């Protein structure tokens, strides 16, 4: 039993998800979890108490939102069961979770207990006939042409550095940093409270991330923006209200390439790509120069490809030709090649079916996790 | 109390600090391996004279 | 030449003052603005339209109260150059403000704004030959004269923890929210409305706040103590009535616990302290549980830290020592370590001359805020 | 001028310091620079800024930590001196650094910029009156009293094997791989962010550390345990927290005897045992299988020289007699050594004084130095 394999991108910033061979996700709702704050006193009011997507987008004031997926970890199970039933549910596909194989990604380096209690909420909650794990690098290498390439992707929650050469990934060299969009719509709250506009609720968060991705940008160089304080564009809040920024549409986003900011000794993003190339194989420093790749919802800041040319060209030896390729679909990237993974007869091959989990356990995840 | 009494908010009759109950290698000793005593003065009157 | 520094600490709603190397604050008075509500008509009344200072009290019945500065934030710049003056006027300090430098100090994490403004009236209004504007937490500390500890104070606009080890802030794990005395204040003012009694008069907001300041503790089970009916003890007026006050004794201090009874999301004085030093390091943790200090006015209440104890020991790990160390002098330690900050001599070369201002500006205070 | 010289045994993780002729190592600490990453405020608090020693170790948390010697080079040589500069200092020595001839130590097979560098600062910057830059397994041999011998250690960043035949160096069969504690404190570091406790901080690899010095055994069967299933032992943090450890605590020593795991194509301990032996004559393999002297810190292991007399035997000849001899304090036996050589007689033309240095220079350190 199987037709058209359910691709499944869990993000903990945004959860994209569609059938096989879909050239584009059909459903990209975000990964959060609305529960109702004030009561229902009205009869014939909101059904429910557990908002998911569309729903929780427009309702937003109503709600406190829970993410349930955090820095590529997920805290709160019942969440994201919710979630991925919402998937399957009539709003979003009208099918069962028995009739499909099921390709759900996961970043890099997670802990061994996601994988596991993944698949056993896709194999006990879920009778899914075949499930198969991802790395969120060599999709994008599938659904950009390439083959060797250095996916450097930011999501929300986790960014990370891969180097794939021909197909081959070099694990050692992987490198992977917890600071990503998060991070960035945090620090940018604290920087609206240092400009005095505060946020606390949860519902308003979302209006801090709105902030980031209608207003933020990256500077070309750290100190020629700093000191000259520049003016203060305003920007319109939902209810009609005003705010101006000024030092802080370009002050919050440089928490990638120095998350010193932030109190946290690690490295940037630039020192993320950079250290996972130079920790590959002496031969294989040009190809990986020269094949950069981006992609998650991080990359697409203004200014954000120069100062990442700029950066790795600081730390590069010289002359070195440094290319990043940068598609226009860097948020749907992983899932495209999920779409064109679970299309391929290959994938009949990789995945686990459910006997084999039932015989084995977690070892047979482990086992087939590249 | 010298100095604290004159001002209008001083709490007392309360206790100041609020605490909690205050309650309270082996490869040397392995057997792959003939374990030695090192004993310096021994090795020193041993290479007392032994010129270079 | 200079001269004996003046430690204008300031505060959401008491202000102190009082010159340095002191030990009392010799001149505290509440930090609002009282202009009479009613109609002059004999002659030989009351003058001057403006009654800041224990005149204030003396004539609560008479003056609209108004404060000007909420959770921390200035917001009536006028008003306080009129409680300013008062604090330099004939009546408290009887000097000038040309002739002494000024302590003044300011909660953590406030708008860029209010040190700006700051700087330009204490240097284009009063004549100040020097300013610097400190922490609250630091100045505790050097009244308890500790080195270490987590700094818990509660004013009446502003909670915050600022976990301090061996003199070393960490200005990334300083929590703040602003739900304090004041929203007690008001949050009682709403019980007491729900019993029966109207207090919709701001200058009867006074009494409310005599009624929170002596007739309410913390209970240490809070839902099985509202199940019990209590005595329902009586308490008096500055009339001569009599209220009933009864249950709303015990569940109006909860609101520093629960700010879910305010309807606003957010994290208790509990979860404040304990995510305060949750977010430091990992090596300065079991002594940053030791040395909790408290402050401010807020954590006076009858069994207050009992109850602090008992959250801590439910979130802090298992068998810590925790020491929370609450001082008699609460109200006034940001004072008495004003006085000692500014009575030594690094104090000279720690703030920001006239002539400094005069030729950088904000740039000079906004380089000198620790 | 010839006074009681100075042992200086250096360590790319704990240095080991103290004159000649003490029985141990009176001064010992760890190799690190730690400086502040936190803002100070509080005037009075801790001074320097650098901290180097037992201050170090006490309050790790609050500085960052980096390391000045790696692989046995040193990497940066201003922190060295302040480090040699703390070794005659107050806390440690309280001696002058030109009234005493100077012993230092060194790997094998170290770059030739290390020698000149080092002895460049010993006759430059202190005025050391004459230095002896010195192996590791020759001050081994005369601390165990013996003269022959393959010395085998596994410091924090070199472990090499330099063999020796009554007294005579070959330096042909000496093997040497920068593969050590430090790399498997980072292997461990790799495993426990694959577990969950993923530990990132500077500060807190000293933790890592810890775990790695402390719940860390190596399995005489390499795959049977490396493929089954662990008990998880507990473990307790500093902060008061408890750590499932598991599987990673054997496979994360594994690393010394099989560097694939790490992704490096090099040997493990026991070919580099077996090649240093093999690599030398025909009639000394018999002297040098029956004459084994582990040294370094990482040969502490549980259950280390059982698999090391198990790959051993799996790879010399068989009806071979093979014997593994150790002292007991095996952190200790290059200094004793050390202090032995020292305190003799022949160490007046053992060393290279001033007055060479300022003749011939670098040279004059590579002709005395073999
Ligand atoms: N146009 C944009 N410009 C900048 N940042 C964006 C933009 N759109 C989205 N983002 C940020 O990138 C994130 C997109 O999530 P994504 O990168 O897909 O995370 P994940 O890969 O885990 O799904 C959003 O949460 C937001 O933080
Ligand atoms: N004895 C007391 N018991 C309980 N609460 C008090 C007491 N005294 C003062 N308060 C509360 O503390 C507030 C004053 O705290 P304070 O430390 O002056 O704040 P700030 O310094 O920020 O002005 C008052 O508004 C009052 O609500
Ligand atoms: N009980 C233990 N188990 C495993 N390794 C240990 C133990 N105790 C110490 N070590 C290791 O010993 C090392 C110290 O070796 P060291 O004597 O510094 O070598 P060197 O002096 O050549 O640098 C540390 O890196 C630590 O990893």
């Amino acid at each position: 039993i199987a037709n058209q394999p359910v691709v499944i991108d869990n993000g903990s910033g945004v959860i994209k998800a569609g059938f096989a061979g879909d050239q584009i996700p059909k459903y990209c709702f975000p990964n959060y979890v609305g529960r109702p704050k004030h009561v229902r006193v009205m009869a014939g009011a909101l059904e429910g108490d557990i908002f998911i997507g569309p729903k929780a987008e427009e309702h937003r004031g109503l709600l406190s939102i829970r993410y349930p997926m955090e820095h590529g970890i997920v805290k709160d199970w019942n969440d994201m069961e919710r979630i991925w039933q919402y998937v399957y549910s009539k709003d979003q596909l009208q099918t069962f979770s028995e009739e499909h194989p099921v390709l759900l990604t996961e970043a890099p380096l997670n802990p061994r207990k996601n994988r596991e209690r993944a698949a056993e909420v896709f194999f006990e909650t879920f009778n899914v006939p075949a499930l198969f794990i991802s790395m969120q690098a060599v999709l994008s290498l599938y659904a950009t042409g390439r083959t060797t390439g250095v996916v450097l992707d930011s999501g929300d929650g986790v960014t990370h550095a891969v180097p794939i050469y021909e197909g081959f990934a070099m694990p050692h060299s992987i490198m992977r940093i917890d600071i990503a969009g998060r991070d960035v719509s945090r620090f940018l709250r604290l920087y609206l409270r240092k400009e005095g506009y505060d946020f606390h609720s949860s519902s308003e968060f979302e209006i801090v991330k709105a902030i980031k991705e209608r207003a933020c940008y990256l500077s070309i160089n750290p100190q020629k923006d700093e000191t000259l304080e520049t003016e203060k564009a305003q920007y319109y809040l939902p209810d009609g209200s005003t705010i101006e920024i000024g030092p802080s549409r370009f002050r919050a986003p440089e928490l990638l390439f120095r998350p010193d900011l932030i109190g946290e000794e690690s490295e940037g993003i630039h020192e993320v790509l950079v250290f996972a190339i130079q920790k590959s194989d002496m031969d294989l420093r040009r190809t990986l120069f020269s094949n950069i790749v981006l992609s998650g919802g991080s990359t697409l800041f203004k200014g954000f490809g120069d100062r990442l040319l700029s950066e790795v060209k600081k730390l590069a030896p010289k002359d070195v030709k440094i290319r990043i390729s940068a598609p226009q679909e860097r948020l749907y990237s992983t899932w495209i090649g999920g779409s064109i993974l679970a299309s391929l007869d290959t994938f009949k091959k990789m995945w686990v079916s459910k006997k084999e989990y039932e015989e084995d356990g977690a070892r047979s995840i482990h086992r087939k996790t590249f | 109390d010298p100095k604290y009494a004159d001002l209008p908010g001083i709490a007392r009759n309360e206790p100041d600090v609020y605490e909690t109950s205050d309650l309270p290698l082996e490869e040397l000793t392995s057997t792959s391996v003939e374990h030695i005593i090192v004993n310096p003065n021994a090795a020193y009157d041993k290479f007392k004279d032994k010129r270079v």
